[PDB]
């Protein structure tokens, strides 16, 4: 007679039913995922099927209103830590699965919780009525861990592991709210899940696994420790990304940015290499021609190097061109070391040495000022140092080197350089808006700056940071790969990072942007105590990303 | 499995 | 009154198990024995022959109450009868 205090790993509790669960579900599904042969990997005494292990963890406060969603999950065989390994040599799968959840409280509590199967074709997210769905109340005084068997609902014959199909969706809701009747401090309580094969999940047919590998299928590897640590770079700058930095407003960043449908709309590959173009004008105001500042510009639609897009040549930064003149710095302008050189045979000019800045402008021969559209503008380089002589050729050439720096006038840091009022934009990609209290992030690195090349991170003169989209082995595995059987519109791909304190969650969407549940502050994230990385799955998009670091 | 010829069947 | 059945009514049936039993099934229902209004068109004396008329999908749409009852179930499987009622008169031709 063990008590209840005590479970033990292959125990399941109270079994909980459900009007979904019926016998002719498991024999149609059986008898029509036979066409796929015998199945595979179903012997009953194996270890890795008979025990439960860990999937998530999750809080219930006095703060949720009934109707109120907690957890969420889709059917996969990703929800296992070994049906994940196994999928790798098999080419489809058919069954179901039973979710074990533990509630961690006391005899002095109160509430109750709710949860049911939802049938695929509907959708997942706020307002969905769980209470009118057949459902089970789970009390918050429960000792004894509940177990509920999600089953197989598909309009298929069996689930190909690259194109599943339509699946069935696990969601637990608040039935009634959590009281503590002394009041006070402590109102929240702690939910594990647990996970375990049914009786009848099995594979079908063995294939190679030098076939469509594990990177094809879900973008679960391309986020991991060591990326977000110490050897992954931004898609901007390339530098060593140290932080996060939350944007409130909204951004939209067209160039070396890829979505989930292996396409881009910039002009630019997932690599830092030179920027090189020919045949455009180039000049130098005033008469003297020592310490002389070097002026060059071509319109945009005419560089035909790129086998991508002729907007702009490769390499060029997506920014605006900040006007100045005379002997003056300009603030937060993208600066880098080059030379222009002699179009008929490509010899450079040696004389011409400097760092020139690099930027959008509307009229070049004109009055200078900004724009962003890349229609009706054109690409202008300007050195910001003076430069010996001025080459004066109409067809002359523009050699730049691939990484720059910040141009600051004083010694002292600003705010991040790449502000989203200025970025560089094609007309036809979309934005990052916010969704409920989840807002885009971007991804900070510590840049050197032309004020003072020596300053580092955590200088006394302040830290200077500029920010990317992507981190560059994400957009570089996003070109070689297709995911539009992954993510739906309107879901995020989610990665739970911990701390030596905290934990956060971070999600990806179709479109190929980030964002944190933070609401509207502005504060960096820290991101040097960061410990794992571990993937989540497809959650519904107007759900918050748990975000305590304490 | 067998339930569900022998439905189809009968 | 008799009620007709489709050629494919035995492999329809069992195919829908993988969604549970079957709901709404009962022969005797005054909802489902008589034929009522779906839709109305045109025939006119300008159409050439082998012009299409009329256009219709397969939808638990096309019935004043099997759509009402199909806001409270997640799925259908099943055939279903058509009916066609010329006005008419008796000096036409076609």
């Amino acid at each position: 007679s063990v008590p209840g205090t005590t479970t033990d790993g292959m125990d399941p509790g109270v079994v909980a039913t459900t009007s979904v669960v019926t016998a002719e579900n498991s024999s149609a599904s059986i008898a029509t995922a036979g066409i796929g042969g015998p199945p595979q990997q179903v012997d009953q005494q194996e270890t890795w099927r008979t025990n439960f292990y860990y999937n998530d963890v999750f809080t219930w406060s006095v703060a949720d209103a009934p109707g109120s969603i907690l957890y969420t999950v889709q059917h996969s065989p990703q929800n296992n830590p070994f049906t994940a390994v196994l999928s790798q040599m098999y080419a489809g799968w058919a069954g179901g699965m039973q979710f074990r959840f533990i509630v961690a409280g006391s005899g002095v509590f109160g509430g109750r919780l709710v949860a049911a199967v939802i049938p695929p074709g509907i959708e997942i997210g706020p307002g969905l009525e769980v209470r009118q769905f057949p459902h089970v109340v789970i009390d918050a005084r429960s000792l004894e861990p509940v177990t509920i068997t999600m089953p197989d609902l598909r309009p298929n014959m069996y689930h190909p592991t690259g194109d599943p199909g339509l699946v069935p969706t696990l969601v637990l809701s608040v039935y009634n709210n959590l009281i503590n009747p002394f009041g006070g401090s402590t109102s929240a309580i702690q939910v594990t899940v647990e996970t375990r094969p049914s009786e009848d999940f099995e594979f079908v047919m063995i294939r190679a696994p030098s076939s469509k590998t594990v990177d094809s299928i879900s973008p679960a590897g391309l986020l991991t420790t060591p990326v977000l640590t110490g050897v992954g770079n931004d898609n901007r700058w390339n530098g060593q990304i140290v932080g996060l930095q939350p944007v409130p407003g909204g951004f939209s960043t067209c160039n070396r940015h890829w979505n989930l449908n292996g396409s881009t709309y910039g002009w630019s590959s997932p690599r830092f290499a030179d920027i090189d173009h020919r045949r455009g004008s180039a000049s130098y105001p005033g008469n003297n021609a020592t310490n002389v500042l070097q002026f060059w510009y071509a319109n945009a639609g005419s560089a035909i190097d790129n086998p991508i897009s002729q907007v702009a040549p490769d390499g060029f930064p997506d920014m605006s061109f900040v006007p100045f003149n005379g002997p003056g710095i300009p603030a937060a302008g993208w600066v880098g070391f080059g030379a222009i050189w002699n179009s008929n045979s490509g010899a450079p000019n040696v004389t011409t040495v400097q760092a020139y800045e690099l930027g959008f402008a509307t009229g070049a021969p004109g009055n200078l000022q900004p724009t962003t559209n890349t229609s009706g503008s054109q690409t202008v380089a300007k050195s910001i140092y003076a430069v010996v002589t001025g080459t004066a050729q109409n067809p002359a050439g523009l050699f730049v080197m691939a990484s720059g720096v910040i141009s600051t006038p004083s010694a002292n840091a600003i705010t991040y350089t790449p502000q989203p009022d200025r970025i560089v934009t094609t007309p036809g990609t979309p934005a990052a808006a916010p969704v409920g209290k989840n807002t885009p992030i971007m991804f900070a690195s510590v840049v050197r700056r032309t004020g003072d090349v020596n300053a580092t991170a955590g200088s006394a003169n302040g830290t200077q940071y500029g920010t990317g989209s992507q981190p560059l082995p994400v957009t570089i595995g996003l070109s070689l790969n297709n995911y539009s059987s992954a993510l739906m519109p309107g879901q995020f791909f989610v990665w739970q990072l911990t701390f030596a304190s905290g934990f956060m969650e971070i999600g990806l969407s179709v479109d190929g942007y980030f964002y944190a549940g933070t609401g509207a502050s502005t504060t960096l994230i820290d991101l040097t105590e960061l410990i794992d990385v571990r993937p989540v799955g497809p959650r519904p998009s107007k759900s918050t990303l748990v975000f305590n670091l304490g | 499995a067998a339930e569900f010829f022998e439905g189809m069947v009968h």
